[PDB]
């Protein structure tokens, strides 16, 4: 209080000093129930993976994907992410995404990171310097190595000029090594210009085949529709909590409710557009929202220079969630209620006053409105004053206020 | 209560303080107010059992004892008829069972005890006896009251069932208090409504703008968001303080109203109503007053031919408490207000000099008595 | 051929739910009387936002189409009824150019006594299609007794729309405006009356 | 930079003088009572019951005060009492006489 | 009369709405002063000849 009115000595009254607000005592959050994973079964665990100058795409779009168990798959001999972290991705969201796949010898895996060359990179499918995606490989020599050699694994050794960032060539028209002409027909000079590697299971650990996975992320004009997995709390109920549900934000005490909304509508207003409740977004209730709790604090006291005894007022706060007294007003705290019910001293609020008593406290009590008389009146009967008193009483009026004036360019300017 | 709007909001200083001491200001001055109006009697009366009040009826106007909360069943009727972020909607100071014991009280006073219990200690009187005075207050003799006391009962209790069904078959008489309750429901509804507009921000949602956004970039939205909704708090606690001096006018009146027009019997034509004024009693309301002004108005008459003084023994008369009137036969005098004929005698005048002077004089006999 | 829409086509604007109150806001609208092209045909513009509706007893009427061209330069929309539910494709499509029965691809989605009626609009990118299926009792023109249309479907196709048709028992076409409007929820948060606000001086 | 302190300090300024202004009715209001104090219960009587002070006035008298007035009302209050029996008239032989 | 104004203006919300009422409610006052004061009587009292 003293602190509040800038001052040392304080008079005999009430004062409001500051806000009381129960705190978010923890945060809610709540998500649609756990649908639609992307394919990704078929990415990591299918049968086979392309030759890689023919590499496989696929559009995962209208999905979550979790990134989590891939980064989680110790399996994979490589797993690598550029322009972000393998982390963050299960926050991150996008229009689309591809599964840019095949198989190579490991060896070549030199060249699968942003802006390399080499055979791979350069003719079969060019990593950007600028790559914002995630680069994942594992070793397969147990499919994909054959006894004598597996020579249907193939990659193009010999192209003209270089592919442009995430092009595809099919293109198995001969590669003129010269003057010589060619006219698409094999022979000196006359390459394929894809070759094999031919996986025998004698190969070092690095000629060996690996399969690969190259994860293109996308976002465009077009809103996202690949987006990593949230994730839902347990709800709790009638408490003051922080919340989210879906991207409704807020904090409040969280019931349920009667509330017949329509199955369609997700959310309530009030009178004037502040959000009254919630459908949760896995189990179908209607939660209503309702405020957390909150009120001036006030502080009720006799003059300064008279005593230190203070008592306290939380505006309209009912004593459940702060000597303890409640009242219309709020709960009333350090004050001691008594039923004598005298005049005013110091207002509270809703007939409630408080005053410094007889070893003297605060009391607090409903008001005297002065003291009752029943007239003795009756039509029969009158009285008539035999005695009189004159009177003088005072009665002040301001008149002026201080004659004020202001430079506004010296105020505003100096 | 999100914290980088919290941290932002200290650049600005006093602003979001004083509108405290200045919503604090208005919140004394309901009180103020409101014990200003019902507070001006110093002992809490309560009426006896009986109703030997000469016939008048004010059983309608009293508290009735089995009622819930001690209201009248007229304020009854007119309880009946009136009708969250940061926001706080503080209790008065008085609670509306003890506006009902003011109302009860004065109205007891000027049941029992005529204007005194305003000026000194309550004396009882006979209503009649009070009414009488009250008439002699407007001018007309006191027994002209008396001598038509019943009817006069009858007319008033009439009256009254009237101001029953006038109350009940219409709310548009109540419409100013309404009227004080609806400016503030609209000045409230759109002070939050505000906080849905955007102020040329990319957002009026707080904490999207700090999800959407670099540090520096929200910092300038939400310094356009405290800016608007700055703006929009000193506009509204700018109409709250003229409102309140407005409001404050009307208590200064009301305050007025009670000392001069139930307390007493304030003369002024037109203050206490169309009419001549008797007395009045208040009834109280939501957030207001009614006053019931009981006022004499005269509704039959007819034309005499008059004469500003009559000549007798050659020496000007004149009507001592009244004025002189003949239908041509005779000339009688009466009192200024109701007719009521009487013997013109040197004690009904007073003698003024010689008849030459006076102007439309006309020549009668005086009996002497 | 023109007929006219008195106090059809009004649906809910947000997925809120608001109790009894007379809300008000601006989006697109069909304007209150309006005018709206009567059918039992052409291809036709989409304008800014489409309204249709037609007393289909027998789902006969079957399907629509949406785009720029509304076939095979860029993704464009198809949409049918099965009879087991709505199909949505969005193929730069070469199929049939009038499917009837005698008596690159990218995406897809599966979902007089009566009338059935739609309203497709596109914001930011999404696709929505409001929807409505009542009882009706009346011979010929739109029924003059007030409803709202309800959504299906909201997609993230992206797809710029500036032609459609329909594909297949009276139906009609008509076209949505910008309008400021006021509307009428009850003590079950369905709304039951609308105001056009710049219909006439009562309705401002 | 500066032109955000003009804007602080000018919004600042104009609040400053709303509430002076709002203030200043108050203090007109005050003295139109004040000056009809004076007209009333000082250059005459007022029958006005409770405008000059409290019961029944007799005069006041103004002294002087830092930004006002004080008023001293002088007012005839009965003190003491005794209660009788009355009646509205006396009947003399036939005839009702009142006071 | 400009839209591009006109726009912006609206993302302000009820200040213009307000500020038109407001004088709304300044204008109506004056008609009310005025029957205040003059029209206390109801009857048109002509002059005597
Ligand atoms: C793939 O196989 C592993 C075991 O090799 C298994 O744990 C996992 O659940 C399977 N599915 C996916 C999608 O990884
Ligand atoms: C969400 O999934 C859980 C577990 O499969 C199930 O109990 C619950 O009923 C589902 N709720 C919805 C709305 O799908
Ligand atoms: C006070 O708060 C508790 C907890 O919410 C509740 O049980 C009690 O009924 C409340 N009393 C009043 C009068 O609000
Ligand atoms: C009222 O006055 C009448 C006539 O003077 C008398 O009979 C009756 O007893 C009186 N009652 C009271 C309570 O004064
Ligand atoms: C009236 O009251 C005063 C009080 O001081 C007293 O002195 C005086 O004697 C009283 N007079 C009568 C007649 O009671
Ligand atoms: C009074 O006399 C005038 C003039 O003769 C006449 O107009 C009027 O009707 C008469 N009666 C009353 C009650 O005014
Ligand atoms: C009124 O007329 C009647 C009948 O002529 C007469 O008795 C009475 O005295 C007249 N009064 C006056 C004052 O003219
Ligand atoms: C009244 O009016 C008549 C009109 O002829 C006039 O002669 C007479 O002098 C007037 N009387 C008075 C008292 O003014
Ligand atoms: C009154 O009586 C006197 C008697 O001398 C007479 O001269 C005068 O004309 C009379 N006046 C009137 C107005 O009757
Ligand atoms: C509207 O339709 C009517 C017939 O329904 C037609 O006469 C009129 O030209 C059309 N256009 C307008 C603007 O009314
Ligand atoms: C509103 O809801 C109640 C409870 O479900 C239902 O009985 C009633 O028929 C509904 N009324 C309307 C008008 O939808
Ligand atoms: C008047 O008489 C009644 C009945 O005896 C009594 O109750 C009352 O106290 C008396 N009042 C005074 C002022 O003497």
């Amino acid at each position: 209080t003293k602190c509040t009115l800038k001052s040392f000595t304080v008079e005999k009254g009430i004062y409001q000093t500051s806000n009381f607000r129960v705190q978010p005592t923890e945060s809610i959050v709540r998500f649609p129930n756990i649908t639609n994973l992307c394919p990704f079964g078929e990415v990591f665990n299918a049968t086979r993976f392309a030759s890689v100058y023919a590499w496989n795409r696929k559009r995962i779009s209208n999905c979550v994907a979790d990134y989590s168990v891939l980064y989680n798959s110790a399996s994979f001999s490589t797993f690598k992410c550029y322009g972000v972290s393998p982390t963050k991705l299960n926050d991150l969201c996008f229009t689309n995404v591809y599964a840019d796949s095949f198989v190579i010898r490991g060896d070549e895996v030199r060249q699968i990171a942003p802006g390399q060359t080499g055979n791979i990179a350069d003719y079969n499918y060019k990593l950007p310097d600028d790559f914002t995606g995630c680069v994942i490989a594992w070793n397969s020599n147990n499919l994909d190595s054959k006894v004598g050699g597996n020579y249907n694994y193939l990659y193009r050794l010999f192209r003209k000029s270089n592919l442009k960032p995430f092009e595809r060539d099919i293109s198995t028209e001969i590669y003129q090594a010269g003057s010589t002409p060619c006219n698409g027909v094999k022979g000196f000079n006359c390459y394929f210009p894809l070759q094999s590697y031919g996986f025998q299971p004698t190969y070092g650990v690095g000629y060996q085949p690996y399969r690969v996975v190259v994860l293109s992320f996308e976002l465009l004009h077009a809103p996202a529709t690949v987006c990593g997995p949230k994730k839902s709390t347990n709800l709790v109920k009638n408490k003051c909590v922080n919340f989210n549900f879906n991207g409704l934000t807020g904090t409040g005490v969280l019931t349920e409710s009667n509330k017949k909304f329509l199955p369609f509508q997700q959310f309530g207003r009030d009178i004037a557009d502040t959000t009254d409740a919630v459908r949760d977004p896995q189990t179908l209730e209607i939660l209503d929202i309702t405020p957390c709790s909150f009120g001036g604090v006030s502080v009720i006291t006799p003059g300064t220079n008279t005593s230190n005894q203070v008592a306290v007022l939380y505006q309209g706060v009912n004593c459940t969630e702060v000597n303890v007294f409640q009242t219309r007003a709020g709960c009333l705290i350090g004050a001691e209620h008594v039923n004598n019910s005298y005049e005013c001293d110091i207002p509270i609020g809703a007939g409630i006053c408080a005053s410094y008593q007889t070893s003297q406290s605060i009391i607090a009590y409903t008001m005297s409105l002065g003291v009752e008389n029943s007239v003795a009146y009756s039509n029969n009967s009158i009285a008539i004053p035999t005695n009189f008193t004159i009177s003088v009483t005072t009665e002040i009026l301001p008149v002026s206020m201080t004659k004020t004036s202001v430079d506004c360019t010296m105020y505003i300017c100096g | 209560d999100s914290t980088e709007c919290s941290n932002l909001l200290l650049q600005y200083g006093s602003f979001c303080t004083q509108l405290n001491r200045a919503l604090t200001g208005i919140a004394v001055e309901q009180d103020k107010n409101t014990q200003e109006v019902f507070a001006q009697v110093k002992q809490i009366y309560k009426t006896p059992p009986i109703k030997d009040f000469g016939g008048f009826n004010f059983s309608q106007i009293l508290p009735d004892p089995s009622k819930p909360s001690k209201r009248s069943f007229i304020e009854d009727l007119l309880f009946n008829k009136v009708t969250f972020n940061g926001l706080t909607v503080l209790p008065p100071l008085l609670t509306d069972e003890m506006i009902a014991q003011y109302t009860s009280a004065l109205l007891a006073g000027t049941i029992t005890s005529g204007w005194t219990f305003g000026a000194g200690a309550a004396l009882q009187i006979p209503f009649a006896m009070q009414m009488a005075y009250r008439f002699n207050g407007i001018g007309v003799t006191q027994n002209v009251l008396y001598e038509n006391q019943k009817l006069i009962a009858n007319q008033f209790n009439s009256a009254i069932g009237k101001i029953q069904d006038s109350l009940s078959s219409t709310a548009s008489a109540l419409g100013k208090l309404q009227d004080v309750v609806n400016q503030n429901a609209q000045a409230l509804n759109t002070l939050v409504k505000q906080l849905s507009s955007n102020f040329g921000a990319i957002s009026s949602v707080l904490n999207d703008i700090l999800s959407r956004l670099d540090k520096v970039e929200a910092e300038v939205q939400i310094d356009r968001l405290i800016t608007g909704r700055l703006q929009s708090l000193q506009t509204y606690v700018t109409q709250q303080l003229i409102r309140a001096a407005e409001i404050r006018a009307s208590a200064n009146l009301a305050a007025t109203k009670m000392s001069e027009c139930v307390l007493g019997q304030s003369k002024r034509v037109d203050f206490c109503g169309k009419g001549y004024h008797l007395m009045s009693f208040p009834q109280s309301a939501p957030h207001g007053v009614v006053f019931l002004h009981v006022t004499y108005v005269p509704a039959q008459e007819k034309n005499f031919t008059t004469a500003p003084a009559i000549c007798h023994d050659g020496k000007a008369h004149f009507p001592r408490e009244g004025v002189f009137v003949s239908n041509g036969t005779h000339w009688f005098v009466t009192q200024r207000n109701f007719y009521e004929p009487q013997i013109i005698t040197t004690d009904n005048t007073f003698v003024s000099g010689n008849c030459d002077v006076v102007i439309g004089i006309v020549n009668n006999t005086v009996y002497d008595p | 051929a023109y007929t006219n829409s008195f106090t059809r086509g009004v649906y809910y604007p947000d997925k809120v739910f608001r109790s009894s109150v007379l809300h008000s806001t601006q989006d697109l609208f069909l304007p209150f009387f309006s005018n709206v092209t009567w059918f039992h045909n052409p291809v036709l513009p989409f304008n800014d936002g489409v309204y249709f509706a037609s007393t289909e007893k027998s789902n006969i009427i079957r399907g629509w189409i949406f785009g720029t061209t509304l076939d095979s330069k860029t993704q464009s929309l198809l949409i049918v009824n099965n009879a087991t539910n709505v199909v949505i494709k969005v193929c730069e499509f070469q199929f049939c150019n009038d499917p009837f029965l005698g008596v690159n691809c990218t995406f897809e989605y599966v979902s007089f006594k009566n009338l059935r009626e739609f309203v497709f609009k596109n914001i930011d990118g999404y696709f929505k299609i409001y929807s409505k299926h009542t009882p009706i009792n009346l011979v010929r023109g739109l029924p003059q007794g007030f409803s709202a249309l309800e959504p299906l479907v909201d997609l993230p196709i992206g797809i710029n729309i500036t032609r459609f048709q329909t594909l297949l028992a009276a139906y009609y076409v008509g076209y949505l405006q910008p309008r400021t409007f006021l509307l009428k929820y009850n003590e079950n948060g369905t709304i039951t009356d609308a105001v056009d606000c710049a219909l006439d001086p009562l309705s401002e």
